[PDB]
Order: C-alpha cells, then structure tokens, then sequence
RNA sequence: UGGCCCUCGAGUGCAAAGGCAGAAGGGAGCUUGACUGCAAGACCCACCCGUCGAGCAGGGACGAAAGUCGGCCUUAGUGA
RNA sequence: UUCUGGUGUCCUAGGCGUAGAGGAACCACACCAAUCCAUCCCGAACUUGGUGGUUAAACUCUACUGCGGUGACGAUACUGUAGGGGAGGUCCUGCGGAAAAAUAGCUCGACGCCAGG
C-alpha cells in the first residue's frame, strides 16, 4: 500500500583526479552520459568510460 | 489559497534558516506587516488575516497579499502509525523567515491602516509589526 | 515471437584441421530464411551461413 | 536524367482562332489556343459587364 | 545556407577522422576557381612540411583565360606534390579530401599523388 | 521566349527606379514550385497515377509525391505517408511556366483579379502564390472529376516594399 | 509547399538521468564484426558476480584511402 | 615586410548590430553548356569545360559598449573548529576559509607554419 523502495545500489564516478599519475588501460573517467569528453592519449568505451592509452598525468580543459 | 497544478503530489519539509534578504522589500503599497519570526503560515491564516484587514479597511484602498503556501503538508491519520499514505490534499503551507513582507496596504490613512495591519496581525501565529514605505 | 535458432554452414564431415560442422546463435527470425555471411568456420573462409 | 522524364520539345507552335502564330517551347507541338492574354477583353469585358448593364430609369422609359 | 559554409562544414567534418601525426602528415587541397591549393602539413607540431599550389606550376603550364582548375593541372600538380615530398622524407601519408567530395579532379590529384610511389 | 525579354528592359528600369548603384543587386526570379494537396492518394492509386501522368503533364518534370511530416490524429496520416504531390522547376522552365501562367492563367480565370495588392504582400523573401487552374488545357479536362489543389510559389530575391509587385507587373500580369 | 525570426527548446524502439547540433538526431549506397583464438592493465570490490579495455593473429565488411567495426548513445530486459 | 588566403592551436572564447574600405593580385558570386557525376524532381547542391563583369551577396580589415559574453574590490550570507542562548522553531560569539546576485569595469580575440607582389 506504499508504493516505494526501489534503490538501485550502482555507482559511477572519477576514478582518477587531475595531476594524477596513470597506467595504460586505467579506467580514468566512469561517467553516465560523456561529461568529460575523450582528449588525447585517451579513449572512449563502449559505454562511454574514459580510458588512459599511455603513462603520464592527467589533465582537464 | 492552493496552486492550481502540482509538479509533485507529496513533498517533505525544510527547516527555516536566517533574515530573507529579497523578499524583505516593500514593491506596491504604503505599508507593510514585516514578520520577525520564522515558522509556517497556512492558506488559513492568510484567509483569516485577508478578510480581516479588508473588512477593517472596507471603504478604499488595497491590500497585497504577498505569499504564497506552494508546499503541502501530508497529515497521516489515526491508523496506528507507520505509513505516510496519503496527507496531500490537507492543508497548504507557505514558508516564511525574518524580515519577509506578508501584507501591504495602499490608499488608507495612518491609524486606519494601523488598525488594519495591526488587528489582521492578530490573526497569526508569528510576531510582527507594520512598516512604513521608507 | 522471436525464435532463437542456429545458423549452420555445409557440412563436410573430413579428416582435415579440425572439420566439424559450425553452429551459431542467432535470433529474430520470423520472416523469410536469411543466410548470413557469418564467417571464420574450420575452412577459414566462408559465405552463406544458412539456417 | 534519362528515361523518366517527359519529352520537352523545343518546337511548340501556338496557334491561335484569329489567324496569329506564335512559337514557344512545351510538350505538345500544337496549340489551338483561344483568348490568351494578348488581344483579351480584360479591358472591355469589364467595361461592358458590371459598369455599363445597370439601368432602372432608361428601360423604363423605353416603353412609354 | 551557403555554399561557403558548406564547404567549411564539410571540411570540419573531415578534419574529426583524420589527423596529422608526427610519422604520416596530411595533405589537405583547395580547388578555387583560379587556383589548386596542396598542403603537406603535420599537425602535432603545427607547421607545413610541404606546400605546392597551381602559383607553382603555373610558370609552365597554365591558361587565365580558362576555368584555372581543370583535370590536367590537378595531375600535374599532384605530380609535383608527389615528387616535392618525396625528397623529403615523407613517403607514408594521410591524404584528406578538402571539404569537397571525392568524385572530381582530387580523383587524379590523388592518384597522381599515388603515381611517385606514395603510400597512400 | 520571355527570356530575351527580361534581359534588356525590365532589368535597368528596376536598377534606376530604385536607384542602386550596381547590376547584380538587381532582383530576380529564383525558383517556382508547385504542390498538389492531396489527403488521400495511398487508396485512390490511380489518381497518385494521375498526378504522376497528368501533373507530369502539367509541369515540366515529373512530380513527387511527397512523405508525410508527421502524423496528426483525426486524419487518415501516418509517418511517412503521401501528403500532395509536388515539383520544383527552375532554370528556363521556371520562364516558361511563368510564361504558361501568363498564357494560361490570366486570361482564362472565370475571376478578373490577377495580382493582387491585398495578398501575397509581405515576406522575409517575397513569395507569390496562386490557387487557380486545376487543369492546363494541354491535358483533356473532362476526366478529371475532382478539383484537386495546385499551388504555384513564384520565389524572389528581394527584401524591399516594391520590387516583387513591379516584377510581376512588367511581365504578363495585369489585375 | 514557399520565406523570415529564435538556435537547440525536437528527436533518440520504452521509464528517468547524463549525453548528443554539420551530432550519438533524419536520409541514401554497400553490407553482415549481431566473427574465431585471445589479451597487458583498470573499476567494482564479503564471496559469487558484473563493467571497460589498448594491443596480436586469422579471415573479412565499408571507404579511394585514412581508418572504423568483437552489436545497438549509455545505464534496466534477467537466474548460480 | 606588411597586406593577401589556405591552415591550425590556445582561448577571457571574441558573436549580433551600426558605420567606412578592398578588387593590382587573391578569395567569393554571376552568365553558357553538359561528355564522368547528380539530385525519391530541378546542373538549387555536386562535377566537368569556358565567357570572364562586378562587389551586389559572401569573406577580410578599422572603429563604437546599443544588445551579447565575461566580470571585480569592499561587504554579506554560509561554513570548519571552540563555545554560548532558547521551551521549540533557531540564533549569537573567537579564529580560519569565503560566496552568489547586482554594480564599477574588461571584451568587437591572441600566437605559429608554408605560396605570391
């Protein structure tokens, strides 16, 4: 008679912050959507995830 | 009174915070019942307060009703507690904080309109007085 | 209705690398027959994966 | 493009009822036109109709 | 709308899947109606490695009167884009169409590109 | 011929009574495009036929029968259906399809009204229509039963208070 | 159907959210990668699970090429 | 060695509008025809081959803050800690951080490569 409870328990998120030291195939970017678009040295996934392809930082502009 | 449309049917509450900095102003009118108190004020005592001063004014002028409730407050009823059902369609509620003007009034002389501002603030559960257009 | 059903190739039952018969699933069929191009069978190259 | 389209020729005579000829390019050859714009009583179709028939008075006066 | 724009659009909408690497540059043409344009440019450092326009071969073999881009000086100036980087040391390129679709006279700049030994 | 015709005359009159200072200011005609509002040829096939045949007849080209935009309850119109059936001749054609409703259209309208000051007044880019003629005499007429729509929207390149009425009263259309 | 104005308010098989304007929205051509054998490294992390993935070989599809394709804009559509 | 015009990259994103200028060269429209090509119709778009005149449209340059974008300082709300008042809603102090909106302003982009004259 109520109607409700129906979580969903799933998250997303950044998984690397910025001036940040990556891996190749880190999964920098978990994201719903593309708020952060694929710069370079990167890739998009099949469910739009951001990917690091080389070593090094990572930086936002 | 009570809006028309309802974007969302049930709706929780918010708890008062400091001095309302925008709605403190006076925009039409010559005077004004500013409220030194924050709680909630119902469509009721708005009701209550408009015909009041309406019928204390009753030959000229206007009043301005400022407010309005935009949120309901869901009352559950006897059944032995747990659920919250159904309250929606029971009374409004308008939220006001410190500084915020309530009423206005225009085309009314001094004590005329201290009497009316002043009687219709009776109707109220929220200390006030009446403000002049400065 | 959306029958699940198998994609088959020709069969050729020999004593090569491995020469088997190559199944696939595959859906939606409630039409005419289509045969794809599915490919990459025990004979490496293929066309008209029928059923 | 070819094999859709419908033959437009060059060669469309423009015949008319009044002994005049003139050339213009169309799908038939031949036109039997009648009373096309040029020598139209557009001018005097509008002087004899709706200008010059309304009369009460005259015609009454016509029979006595 | 215009005919400009389209051209632009067209270009910015190549530019997305091709793009100048440090090891294969990028050729990108402009067929104005006086003049061809080729651009052998690298983009990671931005600058050209090695530009030719109808203005090059255009001493020899030209005519003003005429419609100035035509077949013939699209072969010969990819003849001379073809062998004007090769003694560069750019053999692997990544040749882009300019905005402008492919069926035309960037058929034999192309392939005229193709004729010194380019890979393609 | 009403090409050679528009060239020499009627193009430096409008170029000093408007007082410009250049040629290719100067307006002109764009493009003529004709539509036949149909609500229901998917069940009368052989009158799309007749558009097809007949309207291909009537106008230059063959014309297309057009998808529909969208599909609007109460109708008979789903996405994508046949919704009139239209073409859009230019070039030379679009002279001698002015020219066909000067020859055509003005003298044998039943209504003496032509060009009207009323209607078709103003635009962003000033555009002429007409509801007229459902039929040209070069098809036989008597088949026919139904007066289908046709509409014919002359295109200019003006953006003026004048220029499309002067440029339709220089050539064949009196009122 | 024609023209101007606002420029992302439309749309994405369906619920919402995040996306997406020369597009991930609409159309056309050719199509079957809605493959096989895999896989460095990550996220999530009681376990079970689940998600992404550069890169290699075979054999291909499109394109002129560059390149892209191991299903669908993504998250639901399932069961050890 | 400035302009011209293909090209990008950083970007405070540089746009609308009102004004003035450019056809030596360059870029762009316009006229003629269609062989490859093409539009569910139109050489409108795209392609080929030429007459080749104009800046009319479109590009480029220089001004304006009328819109637009951006945007302060000081304040102030808020907040982290350490506390206090009120019956409650909730408020006030010491130190630290510090807004938003509005306003004064800023902005009609800035750096490089290559081919003419």
């Amino acid at each position: 008679t109520k109607n409700g409870r129906d979580s969903k328990g799933q998250r997303l998120g950044v998984k690397i912050y910025g001036d940040q030291v990556a891996k190749p195939g880190a999964i920098i970017i978990r994201q719903r959507g593309t708020k952060f678009h694929p710069g370079k040295n990167v890739g998009i996934g099949k469910d739009h995830t951001i990917f690091a392809l080389i070593d090094g930082l990572v930086k936002f502009e | 009174l009570s809006p028309k449309r309802t974007r969302f049917r049930k709706q929780h509450r918010g708890r008062m915070k400091g001095i309302s900095y925008r709605g403190n102003r006076i925009c039409f009118g010559r005077y004004a019942l500013q409220a030194l108190e924050p709680a909630w004020i119902t469509s009721r005592q708005i009701e209550a307060g408009r015909r009041a001063m309406t019928r204390n004014a009753r030959r000229g002028g206007k009043i301005w009703v400022r407010i309005f409730p935009d949120k309901p407050v869901t009352v559950r009823p006897a059944e032995t507690r747990m659920g919250s059902g159904k309250g929606s369609p029971e009374y409004w509620v308008a939220v006001v904080k410190p500084g915020r003007i309530l009423y206005e009034i225009s085309g009314v002389a001094e004590n005329i309109a201290r009497r009316a501002v002043a009687i219709a603030a009776s109707k109220m559960p929220i200390r006030t007085q009446f403000i002049i257009s400065g | 209705v959306k029958v699940i059903l198998e994609c088959t190739g020709c069969v050729r039952k020999s004593v090569n690398k491995g020469s088997r018969g190559v199944s696939r699933y595959i859906t939606q069929k409630n039409r005419h027959n289509t045969p794809s191009r599915l490919e990459l069978r025990k004979f490496c190259p293929y066309c008209y994966k029928h059923t | 493009k070819s094999d859709i389209h419908p033959e437009f020729r060059e060669d469309a005579k423009v015949y008319c009822n009044g002994e005049l000829v003139m050339t213009t390019g169309g799908t038939q050859k031949d036109y039997t036109v009648e009373v096309w714009s040029g020598n139209h009583p557009f001018y005097l179709g509008n002087r004899s109709a709706l200008l010059l028939d309304a009369d009460q008075v005259e015609k009454f006066r016509k029979k006595y | 709308h215009t005919r400009r724009e389209d051209r632009t659009a067209r270009h910015v909408r190549i530019r997305k899947k091709v793009e100048g690497t440090p090891e294969r540059p990028r050729l990108c043409v402009f067929r104005s109606n006086k003049h061809l344009y080729v651009q052998v440019i690298d983009d990671t450092k931005m600058h050209t490695l090695a530009a030719a326009s109808t203005m090059q071969k255009a001493i020899s073999e030209n005519i003003d009167y005429s419609a100035g881009p035509t077949v013939e000086v699209a072969q010969k100036i990819g003849e001379m884009i073809a062998k004007s980087c090769l003694e560069k040391g750019i053999t692997k390129v990544a040749f882009d169409r300019g905005g402008y679709p492919y069926h035309g006279r960037v058929k034999a700049l192309a392939d005229a590109a193709r004729e010194h030994g380019l890979v393609f | 011929r009403l090409k050679t015709n528009y060239i020499e005359k009627m193009v430096p009159l409008l170029k000093e009574e408007f007082s410009y200072s250049n040629i290719l200011e100067v307006p002109k005609v764009v493009k003529i495009v004709v539509n036949c509002g149909i609500g229901d040829a998917s069940q009368n096939a052989k009158g799309l036929d007749a558009a097809i045949n007949e309207l291909a007849l009537i106008t230059g080209q063959r014309p297309v029968k057009t998808k529909a935009k969208t599909s609007i309850a109460g109708f008979k119109v789903r996405e994508g259906m046949t919704l009139g059936i239209a073409v859009t001749l230019r070039g030379n054609l679009m002279y001698s399809f002015l020219d066909r409703l000067i020859n055509l259209a003005l003298p044998r309208t039943r209504d003496f009204q032509g060009v009207n000051p009323n209607s078709f007044d103003g635009h962003g880019n000033y555009s002429v229509g007409f509801r007229e003629q459902s039929v040209f005499p070069e098809i036989k007429p008597e088949i026919v039963g139904k007066a289908r729509g046709m509409d014919v929207c002359i295109t200019t390149t003006a953006k003026t208070d004048k220029e499309a009425y002067k440029l339709l009263s220089l050539m064949g259309m009196p009122f």
